[PDB]
């Protein structure tokens, strides 16, 4: 950043065409990109492996082994990069895409152990454990789309088209909207000392599911087609309009979810049913 | 001055000035030319108006044979507080005052349209001379410059 | 806020002292007319100069002009390309065809004078403005002390 | 049946496009597999492991299996690894470049429209030559890189760019940008690559062929790169024909037709049929 | 030159034609025809960067030069064909005059940029604001050439000056005027941007006051 | 401490292992030539891991074993003097709103607002550093 | 989102512009990805490991404060491109070069976005 403001304030040649400039800043912003993506994806999968202990009255499946998972996942997203570049026809294409295979071992241990951890047990279904669900519903089809993009010649047609937008709205929307409403609800009477309502916290799932399922599931669809992304608009003759229609739909739909939320929140901070014990649910674990 | 000097989306600054003072090489004409220039309500914008925007121009109930063609001629004083308001844009067709921000509209008959400015600025009918000079057909048919109590009819 | 659909930027006309009028699938450019000047009027019986540029889009059209301040001669092929243009009018600054106007009714600088333009499609009035081109400021004899 | 597991990829008009639509059909299935076994682990324990009305003690309370564990990490490996392999064998056949283009063109880049080029053309059983290489290109913002010919279709914001290729014979696709980065994208191509400004100094490759189309048609193009405002509204045509047609067509743009009667002298429509021109205006509320 | 007239052309079909048209004759709400603007308007917007343009909003700003003097001369030079127009001086050996434009008399220059140039911009060339998102840049980057150019053509909503309105010598003393007034030192300290009492009242409130109650809060005592 | 630093140089050897291979597979068989930009980054990937690794072991290797690195310690162990906490300052705003407006300063280009910035971030961290070491008041 | 995705229904553009459609967008992604969800990521730690570990406080309190302001500020500088009557950033969240150089898009938002 500070590079690109040399060039932009004092004209500093940094990042010119002729200077091999429009592949190096490429590489130093893809260095970032995908290891900052990995950022929000571990510890909200820590959540999940909090929560499912508690409400299964099992211990979690695999404790040595989950750690070392997750130890191999950052240590192998440093080395896979140049997976976002592909059409660009100036990249090693043999490295970066056997790694990019093997940085999808271990999250397949992460979600066995998982299963493994809700096996053979008593399970309730609270708000909490509806939320992680959802999750690792979502998460999957994700990364089995994450998976297809990792292959140059799938890449090579799909690529900037709104087949990725389907895509990263998958391996992102369960990390950093389920799993954060898992902990929202998991700690809120631990961080307030109020119980968050139930049947105002099932609506408000519901809605977002159904919403989000709305919105992004034909966007595969349109990329394939040969729908490009950040398009400002289209002709009619183009084929794609109806499920254009049914995103716009489901967006809403996912936009008004949120209101019961808030809601609940607003009422519960000072209203809520007052929780006076140690733990409100009853099998927690850990030393909070 | 003659029209052929000014084109299409200029302004010019101009002054009357009478064929009894000129030059000011004497102490008799000098003393004219400075009353001319320190004169509180002289000065005037002339501005030419692009042929391709003569269709969308209001005339003021009265001042419907002001311009000669596409010139026309206003005060330049500020009719808020008197800060001569010249800054002129000649694509949006605005005039702007630098002193409190208020904004007249070229194409209608200089109404404000931003600012703490209420009325309008003054017209001067203009026409030619026999050689082809800029003159005038008389003074404007308002008083110019700030308002006052016993303003107005 | 200053880049939705109206904008400040994309509706300017070009500062060109002359008028950019549309016709049938004709667009006409940069019309003016060529009276070097005098006195207050270019007396009637002199011959004055019209200039412009037709340009269209995609294969031929002919063309005629009419007006009321005299009678409008032409003199050269007066047809259009398919990609090209067609220049009648060399404005000082360029380094074959001409209309010339015979000017029945006397011409004066600063009013705007209509002429009409019509093709073998399309037909429009313009209503031209006088230009002066390159042509330095002429000479005002000087005054008295008063 | 194909069509509803394609997830409604177009069919390819080239080999090399024919084979990636098998590599991915082929792997739409592998993919399917191993989330219906998940989603079917998730479904069952979510239905039948639950708290029930008899309240006994906690469950046992098991928190490690080696063996299973242990046999779990080597049976996806496996299948990454077929998934590389297959990989490898069909990536190395859509790069092939051979050595003898049968008509080679340049496509050059520049701020929301395309411009085609006809460098040369050398059919394989000596039918017709050409050659359209004329060096006179100037230089200082150097633009050297950058190639000009003697026939060129231009792009306008009122005329979308048509280009004209033969049927069953070689394209060679020369790449080029003048100004910042755009896409080259054909759906029907199954391909896209990225136009750089300047590609040898940026160590990529920006020449990449195809072997032969199989039909004769019209086909849509599109820019894929965030280029700038007019991102949306940067389109082109391809339109293949019989050989005997694309020689009249040369020999027509050789006499000099502006590309849109040419089409008229081989009994072809004059403008794009795929897509039109955008409205110029900015919009509804203008 | 015939030479220099292809080469002009084969520049502005790679840059121009997305908005000026193929013909010069404009594509509507996108920009205006170039027929009858000279080589003159093309100097001022090329040399100065603000072509080509990039988006549409309240005001085209000015950034780095995209061609160099040659590109320059021949885009001109293939405007100019189309229609004529003003033209950029030149000098005795064919190049653009700098040093030429330079005029004598710096206080009748002050005196008509006091009245017809302080108006938008400032005493000294400055900035100054306009009625919504536009505004007159600095002068102070400006060679003789571009000033020259600058009142001859008539950008955007900077009016234009005709040669019969102000007469190219007139001008010659307009540039020195504004070309002295950017390279003249200050008198008494440091200039503090050259607006006024806006700067000066900051600077007072910044320095001076809070020096003051350093100062008093050093020599007096707490609580 | 040996867990700690064992982690460290656990990351150190795969790091080097990927920059030593990053960098021989692309001096052969790759366009250009050594792709200097990606080998660059994981040849100081790695030194960022050997740092903190080395210093983990010597640090490990110093001091004995602590109550945290005891299976079988009891929670008397650990009674005794933590250390010092700062309870409550309001100097971090300040630093931030000073790096803001340097910030700001920067990217509008305004010399004059970058200086200040730059004085305020001074007298901001001034101000931190030497809040609980002034001593009274003289009078 | 909700904007880009009203004026991705129909055919035409009904209300929105190109411009405003790429500055939508661009901040959207930035705003969702930077301003958002790598800052969630600290308040879910600094919320409850001090209480996993057993400890009363974090290592460094009063810089622990200054990490918040830092957020806070510097989200606030970057979305106050708006306010200019240009825009804020309309090149991706992604920042693909030459399309942030001087020459194009030369606007004050893409300054305050990268500062
Ligand atoms: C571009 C724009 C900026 C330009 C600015 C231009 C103006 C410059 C201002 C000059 C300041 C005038 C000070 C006069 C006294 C100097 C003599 C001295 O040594 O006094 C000792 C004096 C202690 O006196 P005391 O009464 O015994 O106080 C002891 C108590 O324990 C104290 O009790 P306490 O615990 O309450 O004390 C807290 C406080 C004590 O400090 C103050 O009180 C600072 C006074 C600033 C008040 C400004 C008003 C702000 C209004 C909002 O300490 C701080 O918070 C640290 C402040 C940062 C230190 C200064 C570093 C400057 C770096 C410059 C780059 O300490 C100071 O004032 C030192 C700070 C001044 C720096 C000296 C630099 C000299 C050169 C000037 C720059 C050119
Ligand atoms: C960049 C940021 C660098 C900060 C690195 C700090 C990491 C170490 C953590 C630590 O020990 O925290 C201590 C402490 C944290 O407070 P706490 O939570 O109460 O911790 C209790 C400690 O155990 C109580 O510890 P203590 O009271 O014994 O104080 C120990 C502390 C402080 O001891 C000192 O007296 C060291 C001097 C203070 C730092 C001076 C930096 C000045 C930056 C302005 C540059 C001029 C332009 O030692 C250090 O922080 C050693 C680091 C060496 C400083 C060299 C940094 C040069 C900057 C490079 C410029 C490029 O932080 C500080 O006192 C200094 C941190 C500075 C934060 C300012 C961030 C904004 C910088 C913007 C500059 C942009 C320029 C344009
Ligand atoms: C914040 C969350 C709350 C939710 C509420 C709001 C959220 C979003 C809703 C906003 C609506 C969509 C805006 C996007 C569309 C857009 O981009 O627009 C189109 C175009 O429009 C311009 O032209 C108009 C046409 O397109 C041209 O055809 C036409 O010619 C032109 O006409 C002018 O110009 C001509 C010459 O050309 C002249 O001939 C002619 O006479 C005239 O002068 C037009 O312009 P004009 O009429 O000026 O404006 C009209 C536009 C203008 O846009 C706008 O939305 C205006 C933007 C302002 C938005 C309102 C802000 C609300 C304040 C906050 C809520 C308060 C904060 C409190 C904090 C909380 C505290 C916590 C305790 O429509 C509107 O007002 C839309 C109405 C919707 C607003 C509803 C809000 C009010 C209700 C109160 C609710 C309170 C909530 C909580 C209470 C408890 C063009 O040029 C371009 O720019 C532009 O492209
Ligand atoms: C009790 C004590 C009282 C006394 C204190 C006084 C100290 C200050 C100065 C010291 C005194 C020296 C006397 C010698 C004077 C001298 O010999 O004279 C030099 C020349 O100098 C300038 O020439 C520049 C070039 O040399 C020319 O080539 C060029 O032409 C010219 O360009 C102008 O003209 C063009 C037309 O062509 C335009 O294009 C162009 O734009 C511009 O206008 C140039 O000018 P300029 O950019 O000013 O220089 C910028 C100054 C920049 O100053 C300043 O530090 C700013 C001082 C004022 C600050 C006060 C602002 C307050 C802001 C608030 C904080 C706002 C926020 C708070 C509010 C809200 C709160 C809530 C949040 O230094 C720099 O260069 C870079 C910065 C380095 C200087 C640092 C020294 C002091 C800094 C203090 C702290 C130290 C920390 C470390 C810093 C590195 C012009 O003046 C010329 O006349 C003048 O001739
Ligand atoms: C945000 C979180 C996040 C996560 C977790 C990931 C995870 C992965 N991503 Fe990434 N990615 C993004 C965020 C994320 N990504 C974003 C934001 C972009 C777009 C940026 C931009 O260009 O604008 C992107 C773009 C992106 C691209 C470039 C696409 C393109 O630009 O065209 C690629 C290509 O390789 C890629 C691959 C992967 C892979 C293989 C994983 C793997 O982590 C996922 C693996 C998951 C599984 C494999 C499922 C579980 C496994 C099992 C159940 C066992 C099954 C075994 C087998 C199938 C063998 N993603
Ligand atoms: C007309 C009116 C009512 C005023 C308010 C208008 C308004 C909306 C103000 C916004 C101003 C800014 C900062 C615009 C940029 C966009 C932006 C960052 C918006 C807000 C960001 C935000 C909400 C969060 C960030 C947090 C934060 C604290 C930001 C810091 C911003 C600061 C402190 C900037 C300074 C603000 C300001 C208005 C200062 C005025 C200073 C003045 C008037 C001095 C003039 C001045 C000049 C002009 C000189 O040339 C000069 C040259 C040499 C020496 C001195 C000077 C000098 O003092
Ligand atoms: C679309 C965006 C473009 C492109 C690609 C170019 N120009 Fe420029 N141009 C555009 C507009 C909307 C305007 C008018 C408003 C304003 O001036 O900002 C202009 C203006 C000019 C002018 C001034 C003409 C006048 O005096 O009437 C010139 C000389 C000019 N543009 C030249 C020019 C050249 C040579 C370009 C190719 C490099 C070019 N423009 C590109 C919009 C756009
Ligand atoms: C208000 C309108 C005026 C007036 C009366 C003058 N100028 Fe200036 N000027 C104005 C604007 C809005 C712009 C920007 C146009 C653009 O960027 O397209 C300008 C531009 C200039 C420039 C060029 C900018 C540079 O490179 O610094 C110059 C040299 C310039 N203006 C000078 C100038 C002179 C000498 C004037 C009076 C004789 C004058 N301007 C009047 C706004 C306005
Ligand atoms: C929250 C803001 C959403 C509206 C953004 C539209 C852009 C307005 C600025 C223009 O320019
Ligand atoms: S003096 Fe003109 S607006 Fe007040
Ligand atoms: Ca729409
Ligand atoms: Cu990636
Ligand atoms: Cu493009
Ligand atoms: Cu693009
Ligand atoms: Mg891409």
């Amino acid at each position: 950043l500070f590079g690109l403001a040399a060039d932009r304030h004092l004209g500093a040649h940094i990042y010119d065409p002729a200077n091999g400039g429009v592949l190096l800043w490429q590489h130093l912003f893809w260095f970032f990109g995908h290891p900052e993506v990995y950022i929000i994806a571990l510890p909200f999968f820590g959540i999940v492996s909090e929560i499912f202990p508690v409400f299964s009255r099992k211990p979690i499946f695999g404790y040595t082994t989950l750690i070392y998972a997750t130890l191999a996942i950052a240590a192998l997203s440093v080395a896979v990069w140049a997976h976002h570049m592909y059409a660009t026809g100036a990249v090693l294409l043999p490295f970066f895409s056997f790694m990019t295979f093997l940085i999808a071992v271990p999250t397949g241990i992460k979600f066995f152990n998982w299963i493994g951890t809700m096996w053979k047990g008593q399970l309730t279904f609270e708000t909490p454990m509806l939320f992680s669900v959802g999750f690792l519903i979502t998460f999957l089809l994700g990364g089995l789309s994450g998976v297809l993009l990792a292959s140059p010649p799938l890449d090579f047609h799909v690529t900037d088209s709104y087949f990725v937008i389907a895509h990263f709205h998958y391996v992102l929307f369960g990390t950093i909207v389920f799993a954060t409403y898992a902990g929202i609800y998991f700690w809120f009477p631990k961080m307030t000392g109020r119980l968050l309502d139930e049947r105002l916290g099932k609506l408000h799932f519901w809605l977002t599911f159904i919403g989000f399922h709305t919105t992004f599931l034909v966007q595969h669809w349109l990329g394939d087609e040969g729908m490009p992304r950040r398009y400002a608009d289209y002709l009619p003759t183009d084929g794609f309009t109806t499920l254009n229609v049914i995103s716009t739909v489901g967006a809403f739909i996912l936009g008004v979810s949120m209101l019961p939320f808030v809601w609940n929140v607003f009422k519960s901070w000072r209203y809520g049913e007052p929780v006076t014990v140690d733990d409100p649910w009853g099998y927690g674990n850990s030393l909070e | 001055m003659r029209p052929e000097d000014i084109d299409a989306g200029g302004m010019e600054t101009v002054f009357p000035w009478r064929e009894s003072d000129g030059d000011g090489t004497t102490v008799e004409s000098e003393h004219k030319l400075t009353e001319i220039a320190m004169g509180v309500r002289n000065p005037v914008m002339l501005i030419r108006i692009k042929p391709a925007d003569m269709h969308r121009v209001i005339k003021r109930k009265g001042q419907e044979s002001f311009n000669f063609g596409e010139l026309f001629a206003y005060t330049k004083v500020c009719s808020h507080l008197g800060c001569p308001s010249s800054l002129y844009e000649q694509q949006t067709y605005r005039i702007l005052c630098p002193c409190h921000q208020s904004q007249f509209d070229a194409l209608e008959f200089a109404k404000p349209i931003f600012g703490p400015a209420a009325r309008a600025l003054a017209q001067l009918p203009i026409t030619i001379d026999e050689d082809g000079y800029l003159v005038a057909n008389g003074d404007f048919v308002e008083p110019v410059g700030p308002a006052f109590w016993e303003r107005k009819s | 806020c200053s880049a939705g659909q109206i904008s400040q930027t994309t509706t300017q006309e070009p500062a060109v002292n002359g008028v950019n009028a549309q016709a049938g699938q004709v667009s006409l450019r940069n019309v003016h007319l060529r009276a070097p000047q005098q006195t207050d009027y270019v007396e009637p019986g002199t011959t004055v100069e019209l200039l412009f540029v037709a340009a269209n889009d995609s294969s031929n059209k002919l063309k005629s002009i009419t007006s009321d301040v005299g009678e409008v001669t032409l003199t050269g092929d007066s047809t259009v390309p398919a990609d090209g243009v067609l220049i009648v009018g060399e404005p000082d600054g360029q380094i074959a065809v001409t209309a010339e106007v015979e000017l029945t009714k006397p011409i004066t600088n600063g009013l705007l004078y209509d002429f009409t333009f019509t093709f073998e499609d399309g037909e429009t009035t313009v209503a031209v403005p006088i230009s002066a081109g390159e042509q330095p400021r002429r000479p005002v004899p000087p005054a008295g002390p008063g | 049946w194909s069509d509803a597991l394609a997830l409604g990829w177009p069919t390819g008009i080239t080999p090399e496009a024919k084979l990636n639509r098998e590599l991915w059909i082929g792997s739409v299935i592998a993919s399917f597999a191993v989330g219906a076994i998940v989603w079917g682990l998730i479904f069952w324990t979510s239905a039948f492991h639950r708290k029930k009305a008899t309240d006994t003690e906690l469950p046992r309370q098991f928190g490690y299996n080696m063996p299973l564990e242990l046999t779990l990490t080597v049976i996806p490996f496996l299948i990454i690894s077929v998934l590389f392999y297959f990989t490898v064998v069909v990536q190395e056949r859509m790069m092939h470049k051979d050595p003898n283009p049968e008509v080679v063109i340049d496509v050059t880049a520049f701020q929301w429209n395309w411009k085609f080029g006809y460098q040369k053309i050398a059919f394989a059983d000596g039918s017709f030559d050409y050659d359209g290489a004329d060096p006179e290109r100037k230089e200082a913002e150097d633009r050297t890189y950058l190639n000009f010919d003697k026939i060129e279709t231009l792009g306008t914001s009122s005329e979308i760019p048509v280009l004209v290729l033969p049927a069953g014979k070689r394209i060679e696709f020369v790449l080029n940008s003048a100004d910042v980065i755009h896409g080259f994208w054909v759906p029907e191509f199954l391909f896209k690559r990225d136009v750089l400004p300047e590609p040898k100094a940026n160590n990529s490759d920006n020449v990449f062929q195809v072997s032969e189309i199989q039909q004769t048609g019209a086909f849509v193009g599109r820019c894929t790169e965030m280029c700038g405002t007019f991102h949306a509204m940067m389109n082109f045509e391809v339109r293949v024909v019989e050989p005997n047609d694309f020689k009249a067509y040369i020999d027509q743009r050789n006499a000099g037709k502006t590309n849109a009667e040419a089409l008229a002298a081989i009994n072809q429509p004059p403008l794009a049929i795929t897509t039109e021109p955008f409205e110029s205006r900015r919009g509804e509320l203008v | 030159q015939s030479a220099l007239l292809r080469t002009g052309k084969q520049l502005f079909e790679t840059s121009c034609v997305s908005c000026h048209g193929a013909n010069l004759q404009g594509v509507p709400d996108r920009g205006p025809s170039l027929i009858g603007t000279g080589e003159a308007a093309v100097y001022f917007q090329v040399s100065t960067g603000r072509m080509p343009a990039m988006r549409g909003e309240a005001q085209a700003p000015s950034k780095p030069p995209h061609f160099d003097e040659s590109q320059i001369d021949a885009l001109g030079a293939y405007v100019q064909a189309n229609g004529g127009g003003p033209t950029v001086p030149r000098d005795d050996h064919g190049a653009v005059a700098q040093e030429s434009l330079i005029g004598g008399d710096v206080a009748r220059g002050g005196d008509l940029f006091r009245l017809n140039c302080a108006s938008c911009h400032n005493f000294t060339g400055k900035g100054g604001a306009l009625s919504s998102g536009k505004y007159a840049p600095d002068l102070g980057d400006a060679n003789p050439a571009q000033i020259y150019t600058a009142m001859l053509t008539g950008p955007q909503n900077m009016p234009k000056f005709s040669d019969r309105q102000l007469t190219p010598d007139e001008k010659r003393d307009i540039v020195a005027y504004v070309r002295e007034s950017a390279e003249t030192p200050s008198y008494g300290g440091y200039g503090l941007g050259g607006f006024g009492p806006a700067p000066e009242g900051m600077a007072m409130w910044i320095i001076g006051m809070v020096a003051a109650i350093g100062v008093a809060m050093w020599i007096g005592s707490r609580a | 401490m040996h867990i700690e630093a064992r982690l460290f140089e656990i990351l150190t050897a795969f790091f080097a292992l990927a920059a030593v291979v990053y960098a021989v597979l692309t001096a052969m068989f790759a366009t250009g030539g050594v792709e200097w930009a990606g080998t660059t980054a994981l040849v100081l990937t790695t030194g960022l891991t050997l740092i903190t690794g080395t210093f983990f072991r010597f640090v490990a290797r110093r001091l004995d074993t602590r109550p945290e690195d005891y299976e079988d310690a009891e929670i008397s162990d650990g009674a005794g003097e933590l250390g010092f906490f700062a309870p409550h300052s309001w100097w971090p705003i300040l630093i931030s709103l000073s790096f803001s407006t340097a910030a700001v300063g920067a990217a509008l280009w305004l010399p004059w607002l970058i200086a200040a910035g730059v004085a305020f971030v001074i007298t901001s961290v001034c101000g931190l550093v030497f809040e609980y070491y002034w001593g009274p008041e003289k009078h | 989102a909700l904007f880009m995705r009203t004026e991705l229904a129909m055919p035409g553009l009904q209300f929105l512009s190109n411009e405003q459609f790429n500055q939508l967008f661009t901040m959207h992604g930035t705003v969702m990805l930077l301003f958002y969800a790598t800052p969630i990521v600290f308040g879910f730690a600094n919320l409850v490991l001090p209480l996993q570990i057993g400890a009363p406080d974090v290592a460094f309190p009063r810089l622990n404060a200054l990490s918040f302001w830092l957020f806070l500020f510097g989200a606030l500088i970057a979305i106050a491109g708006f306010i200019t009557p240009g825009g804020a950033a309309d090149f991706g969240w992604t920042a693909y070069s030459p399309l942030t150089d001087a020459i194009h898009s030369p606007g004050a938002g893409g300054d305050l976005w990268i500062m």
